[PDB]
RNA sequence: GAUGUCGGCUCAUCACAUCCUGGGGCUGAAGUAGGUCCCAAGGGUAUGGCUGUUCGCCAUUUAAAGUGGUACGCGAGCUGG
RNA sequence: AGCCAGGAUGUUGGCUUAGAAGCAGCCAUCAUUUAAAGAAAGCGUAAUAGCUCACUGGUCGAGUCGGCCUGCGCGGAAGAU
């Protein structure tokens, strides 16, 4: 989990999702691409 | 790093930075990076942004810098009281008003100029926009 | 099932063919002499490609293919090794009569319908190795 | 991406080859490698047969200009056409052996004389010999 | 052929022109010839999309001012300092 | 919306009972009941179920699509049913069923006994296989997630409880 | 027309940017042991050698020897280096 | 959008290297069978294999894609009684 002000898609398998008012990046291919805006 | 080679005077009044820019069109190249905001660009900021756009285009095409840091900025060091003369010149700034075309480019496709200008914009303290040359 | 490129009358050394096909389960003395017995008609100093077909009982059957396109362009131009930087450095020259000679030999493996279709397929192998058409 | 200029041109090229050819074969080719296909393209050009895969929408358009306007109901699923421009037959025999030897696909329907041939009755254009047999 | 619909301006000056732009419209002028210059107002979106084509600045355009048709050529343009907007256009009678 | 507009065909033998927002779907494989969101207007009529938004509800179409999806898998549940298959990977990792309890040996000091809920039944065809069956798609998914949770697949050998249809990507350990 | 200064002693009280213990994501996480970030303030969080020292260096501990605010907390509570 | 099927041939392109066969690097990047298939976007092998994408045929059946001008919100957002 990477927590930062600037959360982006890092590859084609990255997906932007808003869960409970928090922008997150969830990736099906790379665990290092998992992000939470904060 | 840009700087006047010589000046009539060393120091300058603070002044103000009201108004809209002169030199709002893409005059030399095909694309431009335009100021949307108001502020001061330092010589170091201008050099950082010039480096970013130049690396991006793999030193292909041509680049123009429409801005020049000709305004000297003084500063008083730590543990120095007020007065006892105007401070010493530390760096140089260009005064920026909304609308100035800061940089121009040609000899590269639009997609590459947009990316090179995106990278350069991230080094600047003021909001910018991507502009293209127009017929009049 | 493996693909290799062995010499016309040479098949036995360890570094090129040895543990490359032997690791799967192929007889090293049975194939080496059955290959050279059929490639005896093929000229000296020409690498000939062969495809191996192996089954569950360690048995094997092979089909001999025509020499490679990047192989025949070297003997036609009079070169041992190609260019390190193709189209940037010229290493030889081959005529239009030499292009049709390689194409008529490669006809058994080529996908082309006409002679002009097979000749253009050899023209592409020549450009990508530094050899200019003259 | 296929433009309408491209679509019109493909209808034009298949409408021209429709007029000239004598026997046309419509079949399926889903689940067959390119190695076996480039092998049926070499066996096709040799027998004077024109081989193509065309969008079924584009076929219903090339076939509307007569006499294959009965092959319409075979333009459902992957469609591969075999237009024999030189000597009637060739394809209907070439496809039957390719179908049996590879087990994949089924072969939809055949066309000749401007009449529809069902999937079971393709033994009519499979038993026909040479031109070149009457002597 | 570019056809621009315009109305004559009922006002003039700084106040009136800023009010036009706040209403998604913009002032423009038509001059040249023996005729008196004609101060007009244009729809911003309509003329903005038109001028995106290079032909707008080369071709003879037609301005429709209260039924009447005026053959013109784009003479000068004042663009917004940083936004993709038009502030004013000069048309010369062709 | 595209999901909501697609009608659910209720087959012969399936009974549908609607009491406002409460829907009871009875079949050969059991009975399931759900309370649909107020934004969902459900219509019976013929051998089908149709779903639409209710006037004055801002999320009607998003709700009607969920309600559709749910009722479709309720119908499948009480007829065909659902099947979740799990497989145990690792030395000594074994499973067994004793009525409604799954006994799991998963490298712990104490063996794990997992109590199955109402409507879910399990059978072990092998010592390294768990087959779950039930009418509720949500409850079977929950039980399969709960069993997998005891030892989730590890990234170095693929060891643990995995779903049969699960892709377990492995990796090499840090070099030196 | 006076708001006593550094450090110590005694006694503390709050914050959390968390030192330990607790939960967790990523790891260039095999295990053991770590790195980094997120959550978490419930409690816990050395004694000595030198120096007025706070600090620091050093010795030996400890799960750990947190970082800060409180008139750089605390002399009508003590000390007075 | 999803799902079915293909993703070929010269060829293991040339150079280099113990090996480099689309997939360490460097240079070139055409041509053929074509519905379409980069002398190859990423993972994998000691090198091969193997998995998938760009692209295309089928199925489905009416919408779908992301830039511009704007209103109001969201994260970024930790402190001491
Ligand atoms: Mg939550
Ligand atoms: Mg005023
Ligand atoms: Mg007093
Ligand atoms: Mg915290
Ligand atoms: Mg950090
Ligand atoms: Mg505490
Ligand atoms: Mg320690
Ligand atoms: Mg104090
Ligand atoms: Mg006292
Ligand atoms: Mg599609
Ligand atoms: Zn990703």
């Amino acid at each position: 989990m990477k927590v930062r002000a600037s959360v982006k898609k890092l590859c084609r398998n990255c997906k932007i999702v808003k869960r409970d008012g928090v922008i997150r990046v969830i990736c099906s291919a790379e665990p290092k691409h998992k992000q939470r805006q904060g | 790093m840009l700087q006047p080679k010589r000046t009539k005077f060393r120091k300058m009044h603070k002044g103000r930075n009201r108004g809209l820019a002169q030199g709002t069109d893409v005059s030399f190249g095909s694309f431009g990076l335009k100021a949307v905001g108001r502020g001061r660009l330092t010589a170091r900021q201008i050099e950082a942004a010039r480096r970013a756009m130049t690396r991006a285009v793999k030193r292909q095409g041509k680049i123009w810098i429409r801005v020049f840091p000709d305004k000297p900025i003084t500063e008083k060091p730590l543990a120095v009281r007020m007065g006892k003369g105007k401070g010493n010149v530390e760096y140089w700034v260009a005064l920026i008003q909304p609308g100035k075309v800061l940089y121009e480019m040609d000899g590269v496709p639009e997609e590459l100029a947009r990316e090179a200008f995106k990278l350069a914009a991230a080094k600047l303290p003021i909001k910018t926009t991507f502009v293209t040359k127009t017929v009049m | 099932y493996v693909k290799l490129q062995v010499a016309a009358g040479m098949a036995n050394p360890s570094p090129p063919v040895g543990p490359a096909l032997g690791q799967q389960g192929v007889n090293i003395m049975e194939f080496c002499k059955a290959f050279n017995a059929k490639t005896d008609s093929i000229e000296k100093g020409l690498p000939i490609p062969v495809v191996i077909t192996v089954y569950a009982d360690r048995s094997f059957t092979f089909v001999t293919k025509t020499p490679p396109a990047a192989v025949l362009l070297k003997k036609a131009a009079g070169i041992k090794s190609g260019s390190g930087k193709p189209n940037k450095d010229k290493v030889g020259k081959i005529s239009r009569a030499q292009l049709q000679e390689i194409a008529q030999t490669k006809a058994a493996d080529m996908t082309g319908a006409d002679i002009e279709a097979m000749t253009r397929s050899i023209e592409g192998t020549a450009r990508s190795m530094g050899l200019v058409v003259e | 991406a296929l433009n309408l200029q491209d679509k019109q041109a493909i209808v034009a090229e298949v409408s021209e080859v429709a007029k000239g050819a004598l026997s046309a074969v419509v079949a399926d080719s889903r689940g067959v490698t390119v190695d076996k296909m480039t092998e049926l393209r070499k066996a096709g050009r040799e027998a004077g047969v024109y081989m193509r895969v065309v969008r079924n929408t584009l076929l219903r358009r090339a076939v509307e200009g007569t006499p294959f306007e009965c092959l319409k109901d075979a333009f459902v699923g992957p469609t591969l056409i075999a237009y024999v421009t030189e000597h009637p037959g060739a394809a209907a025999r070439l496809f039957k052996e390719f179908a049996k030897a590879n087990a994949k696909f089924e072969v939809k329907a055949a066309a000749f004389e401007g009449e529809l041939i069902p999937a079971s009755q393709i033994d009519r254009l499979a038993t026909l010999p040479t031109y070149e047999e009457a002597i | 052929m570019f056809t621009i619909n315009a109305e004559v301006r009922k006002e003039q000056g700084k106040g009136a022109s800023r009010r036009l732009r706040a209403a998604n419209k913009f002032p423009a002028i038509i001059y040249g010839g023996k005729e008196a210059p004609l101060a007009i107002e244009l729809d911003h979106d309509k003329v903005m999309n038109m001028q995106a084509k290079a032909e707008f600045y080369s071709e003879v355009l037609t301005i429709v001012v209260d039924g009447k048709e005026i053959k013109v050529k784009a003479q000068d343009v004042q663009r917004h300092p940083y936004k993709p907007k038009l502030q004013h256009i000069d048309f010369v009678r062709a | 919306s595209r999901v909501a507009k697609a009608p659910v065909v209720v087959p012969a033998g399936v009974d549908v009972k609607i009491n406002g927002q409460v829907i009871t779907i009875k079949g050969k494989n059991g009975e399931l009941t759900r309370t649909l969101n107020d934004a969902v207007e459900v219509k019976h009529a013929d051998n089908t179920l149709t779903f639409g938004p209710r006037d004055g509800y801002a999320d009607g179409w998003a709700q009607a699509g969920t309600a559709r999806a749910l009722l479709n898998s309720m119908v499948i549940g009480v007829t065909e049913g659902f099947t979740k298959k799990l497989q145990l990977v690792g030395v000594g990792y074994r499973a067994a069923v004793k009525g409604n309890v799954i006994n799991l040996s998963l490298g712990f000091s104490h063996p794990v006994d997992h109590q199955l809920p109402a409507g879910i039944t399990a059978e072990c065809p092998t010592q390294t296989e768990i087959v779950l069956k039930g009418a509720d798609k949500q409850v079977i998914g929950q039980v399969a997630a709960d069993l997998r949770a005891y030892r989730r697949p590890e990234p170095y050998k693929g060891k643990g409880v995995r779903y049969a249809d699960e892709v377990v990507r492995t990796k090499e350990a840090k070099k030196k």
